[PDB]
Formats: structure tokens, C-alpha cells, sequence
């Protein structure tokens, strides 16, 4: 979003990222490898799922006929009753539209926050020998092709796999 | 090497609105609405649903029952939910009524607005002590009773002056007592008979127009009868008659009396309706087929899937989806991204 | 060493709903609702609150005052807020009325819906020029005035034909003029007396049922009197009477005249009510005890703490909490966390 | 929340953190020291207080009786008036429920943002010799015990007290 | 050197409310409201707007047209939007009516509530077969027709008993048939003439009060005539008359008949109104000058700029701004910051 | 906001920052240079503009008169119709106020997020020889006066122009 646009995050996307919405790319001699992060994708899906349940919880009163107002005899009253139903429908609809708007607003905007969190996951795995650029990228001393990138996405990557120093857990 | 964070790129045909980015394409959505299709009406799940007032009263319309037509008495189940299937209820028997000269047609629709509906066991007025000289109660071939003898609407008494009483009278007043149980509304049915000049004198000893006045809850209604030249019998038993009756109802709130000022041809109230509670009413049609989460005036019976619906808003009762102006979607994916220049 | 950011861990019995995380436990909440308890009704804080129409008219019901019962005349204070304490107002004196034959009972309830209520000082009709021959005005032992002489409802005049005028009449029409001031509604009280056949002939020279018709703002009402065989006297002075009166009211919007068509036994309108403004009305009970931020039809007087309340929704006026379906909490702490390993 | 979960922030919590909601822990030979940050806790409390006032500012019209509609005479109108009151109550209630929901959503979600801010406070105090891991933790060249951690929470910690370099302050 | 991120500092007089920081000053706002000013009313853009019922009926009030005053017949254009410019409509010619004795004044306001309004071409009742002996139709100098001959309200027939039929009658009943087309409401106009004792006997052979009763859609109304001593002529032709008429209307829903019970002096319905659809109605004034996005009962015609407005809420139709309690602003800048030291 | 307050971000502001809402300051021997970031300001302005369009999209039904209810004759019904209009106005108004509040809440709150994004823009340009403090500031090995700062704001700044290393 606006964060990524200002921060210089890549505005494009990766067609090869098919197993998830969010993840990592690797650029080196191998060309460009792409891996989806399932943890980030699941978290996003769960948030949306909870949001769906929340929107589905709304209860409003039924609109039925007046028991006392008779057709023809009370048509003036019945016209007002019609107006009451119509305005209720109008008002609650716009309230629901507002609730859904804010939900989608939250969902779309949260994208860059996933990227910022994925940065933190990446950084710790890469170890203190990696250099943080700021645009969502890190420079590594080692090569990282698709086999490497997959271990990163899975959270199994260790910097010791190139005899590089690690942050101890 | 350089390792970066990234977002997917996929087919994004779906559109949602945002506050700060306008409309955006997304890879996936969860639809929150459907447009229902019209279906038959049905029983409301978890609630016995009233259609006809007396379901087991065959060949009897709701208005027949409400007027207390002979052979049209029966069990009237209580119901918290009711279907209005007759916007202008009709009769299908008994003595010919000039319906549209009063509000009487809507009487059964008024009744179905109550949860509990029952006919009184006692008469609200004693014909043998009613003002206006001595009377006999009249019967007719158009109203055969339960032992197939000549009768009349059980809600009323067609009183005809005795041979020593065939004379015109000043308008006399009767007070209609509240005889229903605690919290019940009393709905009192009454009216007046009229005929051509010859029959009027034979029956009543007066062939001038007769006048009738009711008063209840601050509401006064005034009628003047017609002597001959009637519209033809309709919605009746089919037996030719020279006379017509006019019928009205009078609502009496708990502990409230009503009055009727009358002359010749009066149909004194007898059995009255006692009603309590409220039934939830919507327009619909019969028969009720099957069961549904929700009854909807436009779509009939429908079950609830999506939390919202689009289409024709109308009165609806039960477990219903909430109406919205537009087919709302919940975003379930990411904002569209063009493929990155690799 | 390793220094990290962290969040506390404490007992988290309180639950709130979120959009994206469902229901969550928290260390603390700020409650936004209460369930009020039923209390006595009270004066609305900062606003004069009407109970009885006429506070200084002791041993007088609101309907007594509205009909202008003798000894029941007095100041009727203006009020922007009023309590409806009688769903079906009763009289407690004067001549026996057959109340339920008209809408007359609701008259004081109609009046209290106005901010300002006053009785006119002049009569709306002169009995000495009123249609239907010359009259004398009748009075009754049932209606003792302030010096205990025989009187009658000050809103009406019981006109009785003079001894030379005891004769039946065709229904005659009188126009009831609008005599109130700019913007005021006029509420015209009127009716008719009836009796048994003997007294009817003595009083009026006619023992047939009499007929009465009123028209105002498109509303017409028609009445036919009853000769004898009356229901028992109720809500009256207790002095036995053979006759009964029927009383009705007639609303006249600003500058609007009404008509009354009448025969024998007519109670011509005299003093009329002039009313303006709107009073905010809810159901309640008397007496009004103390002061409150808010008057609530179910809970009576209540003071405002929480911005919201749960329980029985009903009409309410003043500085009131807003009704909600559920006991809402505002999160005031952190989402529950198990103790760190 | 989701950020911390993805970023590898500690999902557990510290019972010893009683003076506040948010703060710091230190891990070394001393074991584990815990100090609450009062500024971060106060900031959260002020936001919640402002949110409470905002919700309390809502005013809606009183529902009272119609002045003209009389009992018995106008019962049909009065039934409609009851329906109007009921629907008003229903609609405003759900609107308030939405407002409170969004408020609580904000409050719960802001937790990880507090942690991210506490990182910046910590980082500046620790000086250029400390190493940022990314999961909300820093590796120091020096020891930092409860007496030390308390100085961090108080914003008084200096890196020169361990002969380590500082960011010169502006 | 030290390079930092920073935020500007400027004059920040504008204030907005936030959820978590209370009120804050900002460098700029986008105002979301205006307070409209009262203007003349206008045509609603994209919608033909009804003022007078009959534009081509010159020197005719809406009530004149609705009653079928001679010289006041013409095309009544359909309109989805109508302006109620007379809360209490008046006549300006023809025979003297006692208006306030019925609901008749509101008849044209009732009509304008429909989209389509037309007068029937045939009479709803044949005067020559109507109950109550043989009749001739009366006319008046007060109602000159288009060739200045004596006429009468085209919606009614002033029926007068023939010279061999000058006699009192008991109330006779006539059915008013539904003669309108599919889906149309029928609005039936009718009434009764009265006069002093002398003219009553000359015209009708009876100088007693006459009685009239109508019934339609469960609504019954009852009237009793007045013999002489009438209120003074108003809103009529100006030609002196000894008699007065009372006029009423009767709404007949589709396929529904009504009845009129009457005696002498009856004004039988002739041409009836046929009406269908709904017109959107608000209070306003004439003439409609120009075009506007929105018609507002307080501000008249107004065009839409800001999405919301502050001020007097009232009924409004068209492309209108939405009313709000306060002048809302959208923040378009940054929260106030003191100049950096 | 609360983030900056805890993070130690500068709470004051720069009067010299006139070309934009957000940007950079440089502190050295030159004194204090100030440059606005146009990209960050535009992004903020566009968000607010979209937010304006969203608020302007709300449509509610007209309130007009009942066609059937006549003055005087139906005043009781008309009083209720008046009440219905008043409550509609009241309810929608309060809904709109909530919508505007959340909008303003977003706009004000996003300020610190702009500063955090400007950090990433700054950091990449400054190269690996610069030191990140955490309070939104960076310590550079080279001097950066106004001519330099303008190049940072414009995104043209290169570290090789001071013979310092760049992210390649
Ligand atoms: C069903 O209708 C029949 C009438 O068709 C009812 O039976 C009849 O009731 C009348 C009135 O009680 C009987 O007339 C009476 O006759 C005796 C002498 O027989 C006389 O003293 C009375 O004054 C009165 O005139 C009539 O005989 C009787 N039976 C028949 C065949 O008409 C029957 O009661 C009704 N049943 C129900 C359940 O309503
Ligand atoms: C964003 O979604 C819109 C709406 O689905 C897409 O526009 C449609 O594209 C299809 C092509 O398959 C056309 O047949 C439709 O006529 C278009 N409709 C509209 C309203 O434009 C649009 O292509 C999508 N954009 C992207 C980048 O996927
Ligand atoms: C709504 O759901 C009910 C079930 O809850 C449906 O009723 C079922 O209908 C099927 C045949 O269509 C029967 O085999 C089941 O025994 C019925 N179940 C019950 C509980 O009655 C009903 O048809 C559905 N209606 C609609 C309109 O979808
Ligand atoms: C939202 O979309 C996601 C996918 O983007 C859905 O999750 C997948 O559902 C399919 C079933 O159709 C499973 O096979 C996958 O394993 C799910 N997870 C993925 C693809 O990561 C999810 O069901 C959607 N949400 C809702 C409420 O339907
Ligand atoms: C979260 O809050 C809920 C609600 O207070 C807790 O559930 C209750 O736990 C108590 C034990 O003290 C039981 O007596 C109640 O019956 C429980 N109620 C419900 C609805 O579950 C729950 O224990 C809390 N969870 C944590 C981790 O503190
Ligand atoms: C209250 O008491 C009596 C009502 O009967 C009034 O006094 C009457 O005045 C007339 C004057 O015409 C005299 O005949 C008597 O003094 C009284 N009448 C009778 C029949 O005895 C008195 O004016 C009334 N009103 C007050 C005191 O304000
Ligand atoms: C609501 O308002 C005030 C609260 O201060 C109460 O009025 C006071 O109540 C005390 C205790 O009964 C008495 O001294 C007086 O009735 C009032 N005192 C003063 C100085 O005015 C009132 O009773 C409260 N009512 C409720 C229901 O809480
Ligand atoms: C929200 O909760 C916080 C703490 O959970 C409350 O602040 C503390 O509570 C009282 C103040 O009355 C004192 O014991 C503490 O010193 C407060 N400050 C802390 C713990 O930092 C706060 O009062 C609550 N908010 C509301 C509106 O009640
Ligand atoms: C924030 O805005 C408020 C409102 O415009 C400013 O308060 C006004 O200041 C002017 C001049 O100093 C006074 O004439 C007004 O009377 C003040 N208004 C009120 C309601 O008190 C305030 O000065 C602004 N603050 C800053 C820092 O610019
Ligand atoms: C207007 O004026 C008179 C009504 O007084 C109508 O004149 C009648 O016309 C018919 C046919 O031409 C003659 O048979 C009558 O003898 C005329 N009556 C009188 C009194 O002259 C005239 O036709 C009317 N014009 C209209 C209604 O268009
Ligand atoms: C209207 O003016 C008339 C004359 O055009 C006035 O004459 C009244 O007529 C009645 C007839 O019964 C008599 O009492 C008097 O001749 C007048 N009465 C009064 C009270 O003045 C009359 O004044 C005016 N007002 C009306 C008729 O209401
Ligand atoms: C509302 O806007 C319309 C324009 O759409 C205004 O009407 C124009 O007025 C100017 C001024 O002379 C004329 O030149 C145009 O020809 C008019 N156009 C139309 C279509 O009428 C109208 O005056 C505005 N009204 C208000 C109240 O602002
Ligand atoms: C919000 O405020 C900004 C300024 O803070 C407005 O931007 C100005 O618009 C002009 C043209 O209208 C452009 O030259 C620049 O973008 C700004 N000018 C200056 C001198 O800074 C912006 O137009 C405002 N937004 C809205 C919707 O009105
Ligand atoms: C990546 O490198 C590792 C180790 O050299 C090994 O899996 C293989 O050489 C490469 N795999 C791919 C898919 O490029
Ligand atoms: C009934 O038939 C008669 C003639 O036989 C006719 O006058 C009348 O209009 C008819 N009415 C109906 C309702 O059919
Ligand atoms: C009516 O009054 C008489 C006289 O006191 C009394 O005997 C009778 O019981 C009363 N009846 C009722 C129903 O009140
Ligand atoms: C840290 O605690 C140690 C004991 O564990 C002790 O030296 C002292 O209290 C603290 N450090 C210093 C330098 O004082
Ligand atoms: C008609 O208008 C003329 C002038 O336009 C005016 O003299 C007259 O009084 C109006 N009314 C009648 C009935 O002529
Ligand atoms: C800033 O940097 C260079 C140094 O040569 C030059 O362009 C400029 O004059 C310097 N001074 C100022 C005030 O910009």
C-alpha cells in the first residue's frame, strides 16, 4: 500500500507464488527463486474468517404487519408503516455496508504489515552476517536458490548450513 | 544473494471497495449475499403457523367462521405466527350480506392478529330482555345448523317483533357488557336486517328506513337502512332472499362496554370473540408447503444461508437474511499486482 | 545478554469480541453498561415536571379539573415534561357521567400533551342567544361550588327550556367560535343530559331520544340519547340522581370553528381549554419523589453513570443512558497470555 | 497478534510484569529479569480513556409518547408508535455494538505496535554495539540485570556505563 | 551528520475529533458540510414538478379545480413530484360553501398525492333515475359557465324536486358505482344545499333539517343540515345568496362502491376523480423558479455540493445533501506540532 | 502518535517544511537542512481523497410527506410521521459521524506510519555505512547540507558521491 510505495517495496508481484498470498523471493546466480510463506497466508485467512463470523453475527428485528391496522380502513396508517419498513431497510443496509467497507479496508491495508512481519522472520534466520537493506531485502554472504528459499519459507533454514553465525534461540 | 519479501500475482476478477484506495481488484472474495427466488409459503421452523382460522372447518372461509356461520364452528388453534391470505375476505354461505357497506370483511384479518382466538359460550345480550318490546329470534333456510335446522350466525340474534309488537319504535339503547376473561379483547359482532316495503311491515310493522348507532372507545358509527332495491345476493348460501343484512363489528378493550342504539331489524350480538396475545402477521398464500427458516412476503418460504440478501425487500418473519442495497463481498485474497519484471 | 520486548501475563476472566480474532480474554475491562433497578418516579433534573394538572386543586382528579368541576378550578402550570399516571382517567365527584360512551376520559391526557394549558375566561357561547328557544341554566346538588351552592361543570351550561318553552325541537345548529390566542388549540367540552321518561317531559317537554352531532376539522361524531334504564352512578358525588349526562370534547385547530347540532338536554360549551406547545410525555406513577437525570417508564427515576444500559427498553426522557442488547465492555488491558516457558 | 506470530515474537507473557502491560525482559547468567515500561502502558491507557470518552459522547433523541394519540381511541397508531420505538432501539444498539467492536479491535491490535515502539526505545539506549535480532530481541556485549533492566525501562540507561559506544543525542 | 524523518509545522486552527486522541488541531481540513440559505422553490432537475393542479385553468385555485367549478376544467398533468403550497386550500368563486364543516378543503391536497389525476368523462349517477322522485338540475348566477350561462360544480348535480314532487322524503339510498380504470382510486365529490325556511319550502317542500349519511371503505360520516341563520359568504363569487352548500368527498378503492343516504337538497355526484400512482409531496411555495438538484421544505430549491449539510432538518426530495448534527470536517493535513527547538 | 511517543520520535515539527507534510531534516555543521518528501505527501493526500469519495457515496432515502394523511383530519398520524423523520435524521447523522470519526482516526494515526516508511527510503539511499539509531534518525559518515538533503528527498542521492558504499 502507501507504506510499500514510500518505503520502496516492490510494487509488482510473483506469479510463481502459488501456495500462498505472501512470501519470499531470492535473487542470485540461479536467477530468481520464489517461495510462499504458509504461516503468513494462514494468519491472513484466519483473520478474514473471524471477520466473516463477526459480520454474520448481526441480528435485527423482523418487520411484519401491524396486527391492528386493517386494509382500506387504515390505509393512511398502513402507508406510514410501509415508510417505517423502508427506512429501516435503508438504514440498516448502509450500516452493514459501512461494516463491510471497514473490514475490507483492514484486509487490504494489512498486506504491507505481513511483509514487515515476514522481514522479521527472514532476518533472524539469516543471522548477523546478513545485511538489511530496508526495502524488504537482505544481502546474504551465501547463495540461496529454490532449495534454500524453501527452507526459509518453512522456517527450517539455518545459517550454520553455510558455517555462518546464527542468533541463538 | 538478495532475499526479499514478496506478494503473489494471480487472476483478480473480483472487486471490493475500500475507504482509502477506492475500488480494487482482489484474487478472491467471500460473497455475503444471494438473491432469493420465489417459492411456495411454508411452516415457520419452530413455530406453529396459522393459515385458515379453523383448519378443520371445510367449505368455510375465514369470514364465515368469524361471523359464526352455522356448521362453521370448530377448533381455532393458537398461533404466534399467522398468514394473511385474503386481503379482502369473502363469505361462502348463510344469509346475503351487503359487505362493502361496512368494515366487516376485515374482521377475520383482525382476529388472526391475536395469538388466542375463542368464541364466548354465553350471549352478550339477552334477546328476552332487550329494549324494543317483546321479540322472537328469527331463523332462515340459508343458515342450516348442526342438526340441519334453520338457524343464523351464532354471533348474532335476528330478533323479530312479536304479533303484539308490530309497531315502529324510537331508537332504543342497549349496553353491551364486557364478558371476556382478563387481558382479552372482546370483539362484538352485530348488524341489522332490511327488506322490501311489504316484508318490512310483516316483520317489523314499519317500512321506513331504520337507523342504527354504535359507540365504543370513542368511536361512533352511524347507519341508515335501505328499503328494497337491493344489489343481488353474493357470497351467500345461494337460496333466493328478498332481504339483505348489514354486519359490523365493535372492538371492546378489557373492561370496556359498548352501546348500540337501534330500531327495527336489529341483529343483536350473542356470542362474541375473546382474543389475547399478538400473532405476527405477514401476507402470504395457501397452502403452507413444508418448513422454512423464514417467511418472506415476496419470496415465500426460504432457508438462511448467506447472512444478507439482495433483491426485493419486504416484510419477513423468522430466521431471515438481512436486506442490503448491493451484493457485498468480503475480501479473501490480495489486491491485484502486475507480474514483476524478472 | 539478550534483552527482549514483552507483554505481561495475568488472570484474564473478562471477554470481549474483536473483528479479526474472535472472542478474547483480557486482563481488564471498562464496563459500559448497567442494569437499572426499578425506582420511584421523580422530577426531571433541570425541568419542571407535571404530575397532576392542577397541583393546588386538592382532592381533585385530572379529569375533574379538565371538566371544570366546581372547587376544582386553579392554576395549571406549564411544563415541558409530563407524567401520564392514569391510562383511563376517572372523575371523583359532580353529576354522574356515562364515561365510556365517548372519548371524554382521555381529555386530561390530551391536555397534558401540551406545554401550556389554560381555561378561557369568557364563554364560547351565550346561552341567552343560543338556538332552541329561551333557556334557564340548570344546577345540581351533586355539584356544590365554593360556597356550597348548587352548580355544574364550568366547561358547560346545562340549558333547560323555560316553563313556557317546554317543547320538542328539530335539531338546531350552533357554531362554536375559535376564541383562543395566536397558535393555540381550542379544546371544546360539551355534552347532553338525559333522564327517565317522566323527568324528560318535565324538564324538556319531550321524552323521545334526542340526537346530537358535532363537526370539527373533518371529524364528525353522532350520538343518540337514552331514556331511563341507566347504568348505576359511578365516579360521581354520591348524591342519588335519576338522570345521566354524556360528555365529549371537540378539538379546534387555530382559527377553526366547530359546529354542534343538538336538540333537548344539550350541555352547551362555556369555558374552553386553550393549549399550546408540546410537553414530553411518558407513563409513570405519583408521587414524584426527589430528582433524577432520567425518567424511564419501567425503572422510574434513574441517574446516569454508564453511557449505556441493558434490560427493559421503554420510553424515556432526559439525560438517559442508551439501550443496548448486550452488556458491552471496553477492553482495558492486554489479550491473555500464558506464562512464559 | 498476527504480526508477532509471523515475526516470531514470544507468544507467552511475563507474570512478573505487574507494574505495567508492556516492557522488557533480559536473559543472561542472572536468569531472567523483568521490568514494565510505564510510558508504553500509560500511552495505551490514555488511548483507551479517549476511546471511552468518544463512545460516551453519543447522543440520541429521547423516545417519548405521541402527544396527540390517545389510548383506546388511537390504538392502531399507538401500535405503530411502539414499532417505531422498538426499531429505533434495535438499530442504535447494533450501531453502538459496531462502534465498541471497532474500538476493542483497535485496542487488542495495538499490542504488537507497542512492542515495535519499545524496540526503538531499547535500540537507541543500547547503543551501536548491540545487535538487533528481529524477533524483538537484542544481543548486548554487556550484562543487563534487574538493576540494569530497570534503568532501561526508566529511560536512564547509558551504554558508557559498560564502556560501550553511544548514539550521541540530539 | 544526522538525517531524520520529520513532519511539518504550520498554523493549525482547524479541529477534528478522533477515537483515541480526542480533539486535535490540523493544518488543513476538507469541510463536509454547508449551511444552506433559504431560496425560492424550483423545478426538480430531471423530474416534472407539479404546482397548481391545472396550469391551463387561469384564475382558478386548486380547490376550484377539484370541485369542478365552471371555467375551471382542464388537463391535469401527471407528476412524480408535487408541491403542497396550500396547507388549507381555498375557493375563489362559485356557490358559497361552508368549508370547515367537512374535510373538503384537503381534497386537492389528497389529489396531488397521486401521480395521475383525471376527471371522469361520464356521470357516476344519472339524475333522471336517482332515488327521491323526479328531478330537475339547479344552476346559479354564482357559477357562470364558459358561455356565462348559469351553472354549477361539474362534480355535482344540484337536484331539485319537480313542481309535482315538492314533498318531504325519508332518507333514500343511492349506490355510487366504481367507474374508474384498473388500479385507479375513485374520489367522489358530493354534498347538500340548504336555505332559509321560505326557500326550503319553495325548493323542496320541507323546511325541517335534512340528514345525510355516506359510507365507503368502512368510513361512515353523518351530517345534519342547518335552516337559515348561516355564516356569511366567503371564498365565493361575491353574488349574494340566501343558501349555503356543504360539500364532502368520498374515497372509493378499486372495485369498491360507496353509498350516500340522503333527503332534500342533496348534491349528487356527477364527474368523479380517477387517480393512480404516487406523487412525492413536500411543502413549498409558488412559483417554481428555475431548476434545482433538491427541494427542501425550509430552504426551497438547492443544488448539491458538499455531501452533508447543517441547519434545519426537514422533508426534502431529489439529489440532496444528508443532514448531520454538526459541521463535520475531513482531515486534510497533519496534527499540530510546535516548531522544533 | 503513541508509537512515536514511545519510540522517541521528535515531537516537534519544522516550519521550513512547506512543500509537503512529511520529509527529512539534516543536522550538521551546515546547521539544519529541511526537505519535504513529495511521494509521502502525495500518498497521504490521495488516501484522504479516496476517503472523501467513499464518504460522499452514501445514499439514503428521501423523506417526504405521506400522500394519504391529510392535515387536520390525520394529525395524530402526522405527528408520528414527524417523529419517524426526526429519528431517521438522528440515526443516520450519528452513523455518518461515526464514519467520519474512523476516517479522521485513520488519517491522524497514519502519520507515524509515513515516518516509518520514510525510514526505509532513507536507509536504502544512505547505504550500509550509515548507522540506524531507532528514533527515526541515521548517523552518516559524510556531511549532508541542504543540497544533499534535496537529493535525498528527490531520491537521487548516491553514497558513491562521498566514496561511501551503496547497497549494490
Ligand atoms: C337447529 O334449528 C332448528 C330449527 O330449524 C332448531 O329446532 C327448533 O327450535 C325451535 C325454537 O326452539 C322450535 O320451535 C318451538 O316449538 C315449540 C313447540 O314445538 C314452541 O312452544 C316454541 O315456542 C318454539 O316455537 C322447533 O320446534 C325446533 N325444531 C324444529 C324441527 O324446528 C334447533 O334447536 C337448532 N339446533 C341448534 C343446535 O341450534
Ligand atoms: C478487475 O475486475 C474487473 C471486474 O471483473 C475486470 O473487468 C472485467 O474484465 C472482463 C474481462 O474478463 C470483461 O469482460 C468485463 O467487461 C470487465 N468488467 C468491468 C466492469 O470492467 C478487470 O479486468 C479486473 N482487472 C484485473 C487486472 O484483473
Ligand atoms: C428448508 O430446509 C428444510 C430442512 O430443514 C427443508 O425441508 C426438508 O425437505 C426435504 C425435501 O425437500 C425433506 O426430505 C426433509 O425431510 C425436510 N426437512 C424438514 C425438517 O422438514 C425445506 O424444504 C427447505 N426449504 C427451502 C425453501 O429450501
Ligand atoms: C479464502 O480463500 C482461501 C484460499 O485463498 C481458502 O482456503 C483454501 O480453501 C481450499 C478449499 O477450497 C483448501 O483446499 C485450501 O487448503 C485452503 N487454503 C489455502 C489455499 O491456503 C478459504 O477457504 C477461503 N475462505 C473461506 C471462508 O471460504
Ligand atoms: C476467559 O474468560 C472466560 C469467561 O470468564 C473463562 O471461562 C470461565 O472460567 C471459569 C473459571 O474461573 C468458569 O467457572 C466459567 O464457567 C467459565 N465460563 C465460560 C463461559 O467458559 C475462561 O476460563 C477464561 N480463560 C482464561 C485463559 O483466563
Ligand atoms: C355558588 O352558589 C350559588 C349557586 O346556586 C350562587 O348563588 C346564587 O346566586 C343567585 C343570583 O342570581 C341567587 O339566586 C342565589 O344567591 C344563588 N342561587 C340559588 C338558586 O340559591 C353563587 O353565585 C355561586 N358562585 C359563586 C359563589 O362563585
Ligand atoms: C439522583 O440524583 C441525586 C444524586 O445526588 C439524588 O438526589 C439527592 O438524594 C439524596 C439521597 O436520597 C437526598 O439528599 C435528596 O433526595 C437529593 N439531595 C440533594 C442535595 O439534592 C437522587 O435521589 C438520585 N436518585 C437516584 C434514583 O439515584
Ligand atoms: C484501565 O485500567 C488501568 C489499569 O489496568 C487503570 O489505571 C490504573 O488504575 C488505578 C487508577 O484508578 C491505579 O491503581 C493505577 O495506578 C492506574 N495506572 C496504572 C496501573 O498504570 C485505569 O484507571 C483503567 N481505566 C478506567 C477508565 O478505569
Ligand atoms: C486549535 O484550534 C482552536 C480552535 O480554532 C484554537 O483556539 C482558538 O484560538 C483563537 C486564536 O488564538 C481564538 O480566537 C479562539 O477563540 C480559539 N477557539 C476556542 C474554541 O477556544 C487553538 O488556538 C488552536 N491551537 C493551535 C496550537 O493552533
Ligand atoms: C351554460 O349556460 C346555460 C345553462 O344555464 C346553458 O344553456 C342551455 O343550453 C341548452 C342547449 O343549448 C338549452 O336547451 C337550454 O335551454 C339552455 N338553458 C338556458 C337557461 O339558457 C348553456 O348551454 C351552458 N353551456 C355549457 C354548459 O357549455
Ligand atoms: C354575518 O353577517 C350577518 C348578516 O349578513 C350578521 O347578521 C346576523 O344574523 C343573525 C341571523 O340569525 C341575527 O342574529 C343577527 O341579524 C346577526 N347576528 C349577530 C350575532 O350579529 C351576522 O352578525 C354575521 N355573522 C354570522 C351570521 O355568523
Ligand atoms: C442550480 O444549478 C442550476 C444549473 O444546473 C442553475 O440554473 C442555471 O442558472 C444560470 C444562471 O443564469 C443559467 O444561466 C442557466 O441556464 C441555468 N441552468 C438551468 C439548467 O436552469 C440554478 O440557478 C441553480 N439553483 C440554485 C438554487 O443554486
Ligand atoms: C488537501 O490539502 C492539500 C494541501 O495540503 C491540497 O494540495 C494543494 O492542491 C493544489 C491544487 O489544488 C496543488 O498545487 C498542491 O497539491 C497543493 N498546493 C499547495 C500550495 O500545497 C489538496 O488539494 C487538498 N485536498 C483536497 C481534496 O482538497
Ligand atoms: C541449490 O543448491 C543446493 C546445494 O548446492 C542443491 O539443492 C542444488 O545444487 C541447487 N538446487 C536447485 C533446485 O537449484
Ligand atoms: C343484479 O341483477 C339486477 C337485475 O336482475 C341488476 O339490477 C343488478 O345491477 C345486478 N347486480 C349484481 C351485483 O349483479
Ligand atoms: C346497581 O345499583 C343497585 C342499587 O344500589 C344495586 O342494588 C345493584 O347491585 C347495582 N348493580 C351493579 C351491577 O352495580
Ligand atoms: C547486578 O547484580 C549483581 C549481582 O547479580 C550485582 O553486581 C549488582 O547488584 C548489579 N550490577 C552492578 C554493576 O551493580
Ligand atoms: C379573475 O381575475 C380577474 C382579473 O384577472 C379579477 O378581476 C377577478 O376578480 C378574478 N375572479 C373572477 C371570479 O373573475
Ligand atoms: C552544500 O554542498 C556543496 C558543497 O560544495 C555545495 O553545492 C553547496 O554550496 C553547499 N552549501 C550549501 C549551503 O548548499
Amino acid at each position: 500500500g502507501f507504506f510499500g510505495a514510500i518505503a520502496g517495496f516492490l510494487e509488482g508481484g510473483w506469479e510463481g507464488m502459488i501456495a500462498g498470498w505472501h512470501g519470499y523471493t531470492s535473487h542470485g546466480a540461479h536467477g530468481v527463486a520464489v517461495a510462499a510463506d504458509l504461516k503468513s497466508t494462514q494468519e491472513a485467512i484466519n483473520k478474514i474468517t473471524k471477520n466473516l463470523n463477526s459480520l454474520s453475527e448481526l441480528e435485527v428485528k423482523n418487520l411484519q404487519r401491524l396486527s391492528g391496522a386493517m386494509n382500506e380502513l387504515h390505509d393512511e396508517i398502513l402507508e406510514l408503516d410501509e415508510k417505517v419498513d423502508d427506512l429501516r431497510a435503508d438504514t440498516i443496509s448502509s450500516q452493514i455496508e459501512l461494516a463491510v467497507l471497514l473490514s475490507n479496508e483492514g484486509i487490504i491495508n494489512s498486506e504491507d504489515e505481513h511483509l514487515l512481519a515476514l522481514e522479521r522472520k527472514l532476518k533472524k534466520m539469516l543471522g548477523p552476517s546478513a545485511v538489511e537493506i530496508g526495502n524488504g531485502c537482505f544481502e546474504t554472504k551465501h547463495k540461496c536458490n529454490q532449495t534454500c528459499l524453501d527452507r526459509i519459507a518453512a522456517g527450517t533454514f539455518n545459517a550454520g548450513d553455510f558455517s555462518l553465525p546464527t542468533f541463538d534461540s | 544473494d538478495r532475499i526479499c519479501t514478496g506478494i503473489t500475482s494471480s487472476n483478480s476478477p473480483h472487486v471490493v471497495k475500500t475507504a482509502t484506495q477506492g475500488e480494487v481488484n482482489v484474487t478472491g472474495v467471500i460473497p455475503l449475499t444471494t438473491t432469493p427466488t420465489r417459492s411456495h409459503f411454508a411452516n415457520l421452523k419452530g413455530t406453529q403457523t396459522r393459515g385458515k382460522l379453523c383448519p378443520n372447518c371445510f367449505n368455510c372461509t375465514d369470514l364465515d367462521v368469524a361471523l359464526g356461520r352455522p356448521k362453521c364452528m370448530g377448533n381455532i388453534p393458537s398461533a404466534k405466527v399467522s398468514i394473511l391470505h385474503e386481503v379482502k375476505p369473502v363469505t361462502s354461505g348463510c344469509y346475503p350480506i351487503m359487505h362493502d357497506r361496512t368494515k366487516i370483511r376485515q374482521l377475520p384479518n383482525l382476529l388472526r392478529g391475536y395469538e388466542n382466538i375463542r368464541l364466548s359460550t354465553s350471549n352478550v345480550i339477552n334477546t328476552e330482555t332487550a329494549p324494543g318490546g317483546p321479540y322472537k329470534v328469527g331463523t332462515s333456510g340459508s343458515c342450516p345448523n348442526v342438526t340441519n335446522g334453520n338457524g343464523f350466525f351464532n354471533t348474532m340474534a335476528w330478533v323479530i317483533p312479536k304479533d303484539n309488537n308490530k309497531i315502529a319504535i324510537n331508537p332504543v339503547t342497549v349496553e353491551v357488557p364486557y364478558i371476556c376473561s382478563e387481558g382479552e379483547d372482546q370483539i362484538t359482532v352485530w348488524g341489522f336486517h332490511s327488506d322490501d316495503k311489504t316484508q318490512m311491515e310483516r316483520l317489523y310493522g314499519d317500512s321506513n328506513p331504520q337507523k342504527f348507532t354504535s359507540s365504543a372507545n370513542g368511536v361512533t358509527t352511524h347507519y341508515v337502512s335501505q328499503i328494497g332495491g337491493f344489489p343481488n345476493q353474493t357470497e351467500d348460501e345461494g337460496l333466493k332472499q328478498s332481504g339483505r343484512i348489514v354486519v359490523d363489528y365493535m372492538v371492546q378493550k378489557p373492561g370496556k362496554t359498548g352501546t348500540i342504539v337501534y330500531q327495527r331489524g336489529i341483529l343483536l350480538p350473542q356470542k362474541v370473540w375473546c382474543a389475547s396475545g399478538r400473532s405476527k402477521v405477514i401476507k402470504g398464500s395457501l397452502p403452507l408447503i413444508g418448513e422454512a427458516d423464514c417467511l418472506h412476503e415476496k419470496y415465500g418460504g426460504l432457508n438462511k444461508s448467506k447472512p444478507y440478501y439482495t433483491g426485493e425487500h419486504a416484510k419477513a418473519i423468522g430466521n431471515c437474511p438481512i436486506w442490503v442495497k448491493t451484493p457485498l463481498k468480503l475480501a479473501n485474497g490480495t489486491k491485484y499486482r502486475p507480474p514483476a519484471k524478472l
